[PDB]
């Protein structure tokens, strides 16, 4: 149970052929987390079981990242079935969570995904006596006594987890970048494609960005290290900035040399998207809208979103968190910018280059 | 003018499933049968490579070898192409 | 005659009326599915005989006048899902030309183990799985060894 | 530039019968005369041109690969303007463990010889990019399978194998399924090499008999 | 590591052509590394490695 | 017809060549010079008017009125042999025991190494496999296995529609093979009775 | 052969075949004679000269370049000469002029200079039915 | 001026071609090549001699029974091993089937590439005949593995040569309305004549053989000036052109599809009864029926079928003339059952290489076509 | 004075001479600087510091010539010096003097039976 999970099974030097003993299930596996969970535990030789409830198309891309037999494909997955779940986790010793929403819709609320799920998700993982660990994911800005509704029902359930499986990680990071997230695309789709974007206040709320592979790389990590069983971990980056930083990096990076933000009161923010949310049930979900276009966002904007003092975080697992702002994490957004990314002249370190190598590039 | 696409039975009128006359395939000659010694035909063992004696102070005489080659169209002579390859009688 | 028309149509179809069988859901995959439609239309009803009959349904046709190779065709039974693997393979070389041996001129050796022909399963959950697989009802691991339990 | 269609009429011979006795008996020992320096071996064998004949093999040194090549090209008796291959054989027992091999066809008088060169791992053969323009890529291919380098070659680079590979893949002691290994990373989002692993290895089956009288 | 012999004669035959006896003839002398680790596929059972120097010692070098 | 022309001619030194030069007039694969009237109107007629494209087109539009070579696939079928080297099988005696006695030559000859084999002895004494193993996506369909099989226990079968939608589906235990015979013995008896004649 | 041209060319008359076969084109413009052919020969017997007398590569060249010539004298029509040295006489120039033109390589690399005890190792193959079949 | 050239990258989508222009014109052609290397050469040597041959089909896909050939020739050199009557008119049959195959795809690719689209639907039922009559012996389409060490692998099915002669009697018809839309066609013509010339000297000095070679004016083929199987008795003609033109290599290959036709007649009324296989048990294998009734056939099926044949030691070049010119195999023979070195000679390999001495002094429309007309398969190409 | 006729330094700065250029194409300028660059291609010569035969010197050159074209015509990516060049220098020299006070032996002990096969 402690650290009998990484080894006693283990078998072969660990790549694709071998085998680590892990049998996992991991639900929401088609997302933008849970792609990256399922990438990091199938290439290190464990069986990975995906439930999902979208269309086999969405699902395809998990199809590739395991050996033959390792990953497991379960479609028409209802989370308000028990016999699903129960059939999803039968020879799993650990389960993850990466079960989550953004907007409310007339089939589904904030309370049914971030609270009932989890709980009977927990009841039937303790039922079973064969899993070891469940991984369960929330937000930094998770908080009982939050006016935004999805930072409350995930408190919430936070603590039916905590309290059904006593041994269950909760783990809370930040806002995650990568190439499908949805932080930095939204506020791209904000800089970009709008009249105006509005900015909360004075947009000096400060949050904690985390790298999306470190949080993959944190999964593993907390399986390896038994005392993480039962704790709350914060993953945040190495850097903290507020809102009008974060807009500001954005506009230096995709060289736009008109800003076109402007900072609104709060009131004002939520009268836009009152209409919009008033609506937002008798619905059954819309392409292309904002998960920024609500209330709840309003109400998060005005609050910290960071790692608490003394909270056990990206250090405590030996990891040391990439920076955000530059480097491989802000490579994507590079490519959204005016014109191209390109190189450039490229001529004034082509002068001692040998000879068919300008003529290759027409220098 | 040959059409393409022949009409029925005039092309394939049998399956190769439902041959009309039974095949009867010759596997082994009449000669080897009762006859079945190997050492008489063992041609796969019984090539040998010799060194020859070592080619120094030979003697290369160029002129009988431009003595037996013709000067005029007549008495040329040519080496006909062989019609098959050994097939040792069988 | 127009007459032989529709009485090979309905013996084709295996409907009763010619009303039964245009506001059938037969015909409605007919309208859409072009290759069914000729199949059953054009095909069964020209010029040609019936041969037979197998387990599965399928009905199995002959011209000796067409050309080589479009002498033989069959009309499915399974109007919606038709699928060549429901062929017994008694019908399966007559049909494919490599033999010339059908039910109706040839008397098999039926042995007692045979399983029936039936539809593929690829693509369900009920398919063939190795047994080392998740999907079976016990997994095995393949170990040469036995461990010792204390 | 030889073999022009001549006779209008069908042919039903090959060759005349001084010229093909000439080279299926005395070619050897002509070109042993002749040129006696140029060659420190010859084999008379089963001739690549017909199974009715024998042919010469000739060994030389690499100082003197290029002049016999181009007397072999050149000279009015062996008209050798055909070179159809060149290739090695590896001999890890041997003090120079490679064997460069020359394949050569006489449409004159269709005939057909072969030429070889024995080097080690670091010394290096002279090109015949001069002499025959095919030279080119056959020691292009040559270097790329095992590394036996051609000195005075226009642009000696890998022309088989993969971009980054390093390793002649045609050595004895080079392995079959090689080093590395080839798959998508979905994190990376890129085409990876990593160490080999296997699902199933390969099963070698020693199948030689210990009563067997030809193994050399 | 590695190890250069040359194989005994297997006990099953009488035969002596894969030996030393005929070391002139044959080439007899082998060079031989150690195993490495392997294990069972779990979907077939198939005996998995992730050793390239599995075979190539006792195929080729002689 | 074959013939050239000065000015069709495809390339530039060739068509330079012929415009300054009278060298194209000894060549006899060339069209020669119109030396009166009629000649000079026949080449005006190839040349204007075309009438080289209408001759495909007439081709071309007897072709449109003539009888067609395709099959309705799956409704009908192409044409095959006893010899077809399809999906492969494993048989039994008329009585129900299986042919295969584990000889493990099969999996000697495979070229592709795709059978894997181990074997003990049975319960009455019988020397029998408990693994055998087809890796259907490692197979060449080569038909060694069945030349090298003594008891007519592997076989190749006559079928060739056996596409899936996983890999794992494809890879062939003893069971599933078993399964194949005990489908397609029939068959594989009729085409057998005529190939027994042959091999 | 066969002509894959649709027109009836005669192939008779030997200008039209070598026109036909793109020996003006692409060999020699000029056509091959056989005094440019003794020309020739008599250029490779001065050039080999250059070769030491007791040399076998010298004595080669000679006998057959007296030879070529001898064929030359005793064959008037250019015909002949073609149906005896089985080429055309453009090809027996060129043959010729390469000769010559090989001999200063050869020269220079000097293959005769071997020492008096050089040894060379010949192995020579005999075939099976040389036994097995009827002597 | 200074004009420095334009290069261009020309398909991933398997050639890889980096070109120079200096305006419409090419200056320079470089293949990338490797992109099929599947190192099937280090692969033969962890094989046995009948278990390498099915290698031999997957170098030249478009012609499979002529690679087979010069791979077999070479053992059965070394092995001293001859081949009954009737397998030799067998193996020069299939030779030329397969030959008619590859020169009807060749054609029609080069004609699609071209511009035009109907003469290769015209062309690939009489392909789909032809993979009938590869079936109906061997039980592959494609990859026959027909042809052994000492023979074929079995005999011909009753019925074969009806069916061979019934498509022969019509296929001069289908290569006449096959002309009727391409050789005396202007554009065609504007796109073939005097593109990619090669002369008789540049065709020795880069290695060419085949059709190519013929193109030029030389009168070689090895099917009659180095015989081999049944070759010499057959009664053909050699096309010759003199330009070395694209238009004048469509014309040879059509001829010599005419030729393969007559060879084909000739076979099918000459077919003599007898043994198909080399009668040494010691390296063909035996019957079926032989190998169930006597303990000599059972044993020497036994050992066949495991270790194989030993190859005496030492060393040959074998080579066929393949319908893209001469394919060879270099056999090294140590003396195991294992071949100590396999190295595999191909035409397209050298055919490729002139690409840069062709195109030089052409356009871009005009790659495709040199392309098409070198007759290129990057199985053999690519070992 | 330098052994064989000073090649390896003349390569080197051949190398350093391209190596900016590099930088720019593969896009490495804010993952790598030019000085580190130097110091790790200069940490590739010194594994071959003591080979005795000038014959090597020249294969060894003549193929390091040919893996800086293969990396001049993108031929390997950015991905590929990370995982092959830099990464390996980072982790010879990062795992120096490590915060545990394991030997290298019981590191080896605790992750396998037997010893790690490449990279
Ligand atoms: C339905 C679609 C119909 C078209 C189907 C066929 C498409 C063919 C496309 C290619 C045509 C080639 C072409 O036009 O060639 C030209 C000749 O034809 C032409 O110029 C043809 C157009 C003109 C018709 C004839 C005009 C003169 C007739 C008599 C006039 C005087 C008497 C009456 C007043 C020039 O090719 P070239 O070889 O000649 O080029 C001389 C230099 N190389
Ligand atoms: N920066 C971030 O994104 C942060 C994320 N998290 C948490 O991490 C987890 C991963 O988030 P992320 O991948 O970015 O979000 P995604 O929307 O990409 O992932 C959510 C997944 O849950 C599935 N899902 C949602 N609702 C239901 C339902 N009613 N029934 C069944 N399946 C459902 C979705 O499947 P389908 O495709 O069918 O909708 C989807 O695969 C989330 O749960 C989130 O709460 C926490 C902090 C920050
Ligand atoms: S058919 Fe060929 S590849 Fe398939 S199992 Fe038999 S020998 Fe192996
Ligand atoms: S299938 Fe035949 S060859 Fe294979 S192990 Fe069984 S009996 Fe032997």
């Amino acid at each position: 149970y402690s650290s009998t999970l990484m080894t006693a099974d283990k078998l072969g030097p660990g790549g694709r052929s071998s085998v680590s003993g892990i049998t996992a299930t991991v639900f929401g596996a088609n997302g933008f987390l849970g792609s990256y969970i399922v990438n990091e535990l199938a290439k290190r030789g464990s069986q990975v079981v995906c439930p999902f409830r979208s269309t086999e198309n969405e699902a395809m891309h998990l199809k590739q990242m395991g050996d033959l037999g390792q990953i497991v494909l379960l479609p028409e997955l209802d989370i308000r079935n028990d016999d699903d779940i129960k059939r999803a986790i039968s020879r799993s010793n650990v389960i993850i969570n990466c079960v989550g929403m953004r907007l409310q819709t007339k089939n589904w609320s904030f309370e049914d995904v971030h609270v009932d799920f989890p709980k009977r998700l927990a009841k039937l993982a303790a039922e079973t006596g064969q899993v070891q660990r469940l991984i369960h994911f929330s937000d930094m800005g998770a908080d009982e006594n939050h006016k935004s509704l999805r930072m409350r029902t995930k408190a919430v359930g936070d603590k039916e987890v905590l309290d059904a499986f006593p041994d269950a990680t909760i783990v809370r990071p930040g806002d995650i970048v990568g190439i499908e997230d949805h932080f930095y695309n939204y506020l791209i789709y904000q800089l970009t494609l709008t009249v105006f974007a509005p900015v909360v206040e004075s947009g000096s709320n400060k949050i904690q960005p985390t790298y999306v592979l470190d949080v993959a790389d944190a999964v593993a990590a907390l399986l390896r290290k038994p005392d993480t069983a039962g704790k709350t971990l914060y993953l945040g980056g190495p850097e903290v900035l507020t809102m009008r930083e974060v807009y500001d990096l954005l506009l230096k990076t995709l060289r736009i040399y008109r800003d076109d933000t402007v900072h609104l009161p709060a009131w004002a923010v939520k009268a836009m998207y009152k209409p919009f949310d008033s609506v937002r049930r008798m619905l059954p979900g819309l392409p292309m809208t904002s998960p920024l276009a609500t209330e709840d966002y309003v109400e998060e904007m005005l609050r910290d979103k960071v790692v608490p003092a003394g909270a056990l975080g990206y250090a405590d697992l030996g990891i040391v968190p990439q920076k955000v702002t530059d480097g491989l994490a802000i490579e994507p957004v590079r490519h959204a910018r005016v014109g191209g990314y390109r190189w450039g002249d490229m001529s004034a370190v082509a002068k001692d280059i040998p000879e068919s190598v300008r003529k290759y590039y027409n220098i | 003018f040959e059409h393409y696409l022949p009409m029925g039975l005039e092309y394939r009128k049998f399956s190769p499933g439902t041959q009309p006359v039974k095949a009867v395939v010759p596997h082994d000659s009449p000669k080897l049968v009762y006859d079945i010694k190997y050492f008489v035909r063992d041609y796969r063992r019984n090539n040998k490579y010799t060194a020859r004696t070592v080619d120094a102070k030979t003697t290369f005489d160029f002129d009988k070898l431009y003595a037996g080659m013709p000067t005029k169209p007549e008495q040329v002579k040519n080496v006909t192409r062989p019609l098959i390859m050994p097939t040792r009688g069988y | 005659s127009l007459s032989g028309y529709f009485s090979r149509l309905l013996e084709a179809s295996g409907k009763k009326s010619v009303g039964s069988f245009f506001a059938s859901w037969e015909f409605g995959k007919m309208l859409v599915d072009g290759n069914l439609a000729h199949n059953v239309l054009v095909r069964a009803t020209g010029a040609g005989r019936l041969v037979g009959t197998d387990y599965n349904g399928n009905r199995y046709y002959e011209n000796e006048e067409a050309a080589y190779g479009r002498r033989r065709w069959i009309v499915y039974k399974d109007k919606f899902d038709y699928n060549p693997t429901t062929i017994p393979p008694e019908w399966h070389g007559w049909l494919n030309y490599i033999n010339d041996y059908n039910p109706t001129n040839t008397q098999f050796k039926q042995p007692t183990y045979q399983i029936e022909a039936s539809m593929t399963k690829t693509g369900t959950q009920t398919c063939y799985n190795p047994k080392g697989s998740w999907f079976s009802a016990k997994p095995r691991n393949w170990r040469k060894y036995e461990s010792w339990t204390p | 530039g030889y073999a022009y269609a001549r006779k209008t009429t069908d042919k039903d011979y090959i060759a005349s019968e001084h010229m093909q006795a000439f080279g299926n008996t005395q070619l050897t020992d002509y070109i042993i005369k002749t040129v006696p320096k140029f060659v420190k071996m010859a084999v008379t064998g089963p001739a690549q041109s017909s199974v009715l004949y024998q042919e010469p093999t000739i060994y030389t040194t690499p100082e003197s690969l290029v002049p016999l090549m181009v007397f072999l090209r050149d000279h009015t008796n062996t008209q050798f303007k055909c070179l159809l291959d060149v290739t090695a054989v590896d001999f890890p027992e041997r003090a120079a463990r490679f064997e460069v091999v020359y394949h050569l066809l006489s449409p004159r008088w269709n005939n057909r010889i072969r030429v070889k060169v024995c080097v080690d791992e670091v010394t290096a053969v002279p090109t015949l990019c001069k002499v025959f323009n095919t030279a080119n890529w056959f020691e292009r291919e040559t270097w790329d399978m095992f590394g036996v380098f051609f000195s005075g070659h226009p642009d000696l680079r890998r022309i088989l194998t993969d971009y980054g590979f390093t390793g002649h893949p045609l050595r004895k002691d080079f392995p079959m399924t090689g080093y590395q290994e080839v798959r998508y990373d979905y994190g990376k989002k890129r085409v990876v090499s990593e160490p080999l692993e296997l699902t199933q290895e390969f099963r070698y089956f020693d199948f030689n008999s210990p009563w067997e009288t030809l193994n050399r | 590591k590695a190890r250069i012999y040359a194989p005994a004669r297997t006990a099953s035959q009488s035969g002596l052509a894969r030996t030393v006896d005929f070391a002139t003839t044959t080439p007899a002398w082998k060079i031989e590394f150690e195993p490495t680790a392997k294990w069972q596929n779990p979907l077939m059972g198939w005996t998995s490695s992730a050793d390239p120097l599995e075979n190539v010692g006792r195929s080729a070098l002689v | 017809g074959t013939e050239r022309r000065p000015g069709e001619s495809g390339a530039w030194k060739q068509i330079e060549r012929q415009r300054y030069a009278s060298d194209w007039e000894n060549d006899p694969t060339f069209k020669r010079t119109p030396k009166n009237l009629a000649e000079v109107l026949d080449d005006s007629a190839s040349m204007l008017l075309l009438t080289d494209v209408w001759r495909g087109m007439a081709y071309t539009l007897g072709a449109f009125f003539d009888k067609k070579v395709t099959i309705m696939y799956p409704f009908e079928k192409g044409q095959l042999s006893p010899r077809f080297r399809g999906e492969h099988a494993l048989r039994r005696y008329p009585t129900g025991e299986e042919r295969c006695i584990a000889c493990k030559l099969c999996e000697a000859i495979c070229p592709a190494q795709a059978i894997t084999i181990e074997a003990e002895e049975r319960e009455d004494g019988s020397r029998r496999t408990t693994r055998y193993d087809i890796d259907m996506t490692k197979c060449i369909y080569c038909g060694f296995c069945q030349e090298a099989c003594p008891v007519d226990a592997i076989v190749e079968g006559p079928n060739f529609e056996f596409s899936t939608e996983t890999r794992e589906e494809l890879l062939y235990d003893k069971q599933k093979l078993l399964e194949n015979g005990d489908k397609w013995e029939t068959e594989i008896a009729t085409n057998l009775r005529t190939e027994s004649l042959y091999r | 052969f066969k002509a894959v041209a649709d027109v009836e060319i005669d192939f008779n008359n030997r200008e039209v075949l070598k026109k036909y076969v793109g020996i003006r084109d692409h060999l020699s413009k000029e056509p091959g004679t056989r005094g440019k052919l003794i020309e020739a020969l008599t250029e490779v017997l001065s050039s080999i000269k250059a070769a030491p007398e007791g040399s076998d590569y010298r004595k080669a060249v000679e006998a057959s370049c007296i030879y070529r010539l001898k064929v030359c004298k005793e064959n008037e029509s250019d015909a002949a000469i073609e149906e005896v040295l089985d080429a055309h006489l453009e090809e027996l120039i060129k043959e010729a002029k390469e000769e010559a033109r090989l001999v200063p390589l050869i020269a220079g690399n000097a293959p005769w200079d071997v020492p008096a005890d050089y040894a060379v190792p010949v192995v020579d193959y005999t075939d099976a039915a040389t036994i097995l079949d009827a002597p | 001026a200074k004009v420095n050239n334009f290069t261009l990258n020309f398909g991933p989508q398997v050639l890889r071609l980096v070109l120079e222009m200096q305006g419409e014109i090419i200056m320079r052609a470089d293949p990338h090549i490797g992109l099929l290397h599947r190192g099937t050469e280090k692969l033969l040597e962890y094989k046995t001699y009948l278990q390498g041959l099915p290698y031999f089909d997957r170098l030249d896909y478009v012609s499979m029974m002529c690679m087979e050939h010069s791979y077999v020739l070479a053992i059965e050199q070394l092995l001293n091993v001859s081949v009954p009557l009737r397998g030799q008119y067998i193996r020069v049959l299939f030779s030329e089937i397969t030959r008619v195959l590859n020169h009807l795809l060749a054609i029609t690719c080069h004609s699609m590439d071209v511009g035009a689209l109907t003469p290769f639907l015209w062309a690939f039922e009489e392909r789909e005949k032809l993979f009938e009559f590869y079936e109906r012996v061997s039980g592959a389409r494609m990859h026959a593995a027909y042809f052994r060490v000492g023979g074929v692998s079995q005999d011909l099915p009753i019925g074969l040569l009806r069916d061979v002669y019934d498509w022969a009697r019509q296929f001069a018809s289908r290569l006449d309305e096959m002309e009727e839309l391409l050789t005396g066609n202007r554009i065609w013509k504007e796109r073939t004549v005097d593109v990619g010339t090669i002369t008789a000297q540049m065709a020795w000095d880069w290695g060419c053989s085949g059709p190519i070679l013929r193109a030029s004016g030389i009168d070689w083929d090895l099917r009659k000036t180095q015989p081999y199987d049944a070759y010499g008795k057959m009664q053909f003609n050699v096309p010759i052109a003199g330009h070395g033109d694209c238009y004048d290599r469509y014309l040879v290959r059509l001829q010599e599809m005419r030729e393969s036709l007559r060879i084909i007649y000739q076979c099918l009324n000459e077919m003599p009864d007898g043994l198909y296989k080399s009668p040494d048990g010691k390296v063909c294998p035996p019957s079926r029926s032989t190998m169930k009734q006597s303990m000599e056939a059972l044993i020497h099926h036994f050992k066949l079928y495991t270790e194989g044949f030993h190859v005496p030691a030492g060393e040959t070049y074998r080579a066929v003339e393949a319908p893209k010119g001469e394919f060879g195999v270099y056999l090294v023979s140590r003396g195991g059952n294992r071949p100590y070195r396999c190295k595999i000679r191909s035409p397209g390999y050298a055919h490729l290489q002139m690409t840069d001495v062709i195109s030089r002094g052409a356009m871009l429309a005009d790659v495709v076509t040199i392309i098409g007309t070198l007759d290129v398969v990057f199985g053999e190409i690519d070992r | 004075k330098r052994l064989f006729g000073g090649a390896a330094r003349h390569f080197y700065f051949e190398i350093c001479r391209c190596l900016p250029f590099i930088q720019r194409l593969h896009k490495m300028e804010e993952m790598v600087s030019l000085k580190e660059l130097r110091a790790i291609v200069k940490e590739k010569f010194k594994e071959y510091k003591d080979v005795k035969d000038g014959r090597v010197v020249d294969l060894l050159i003549f193929k390091g010539r040919e893996e800086i074209e293969t990396y001049l015509l993108m031929h390997k990516q950015r991905h590929h010096v990370v995982t092959e060049v830099v990464e390996p220098y980072y982790a010879k020299q990062r795992a120096v003097k490590k915060v545990t006070t394991n030997s290298p032996f019981l590191d080896s002990f605790l992750s396998s039976g037997y010893a790690a096969i490449g990279v």
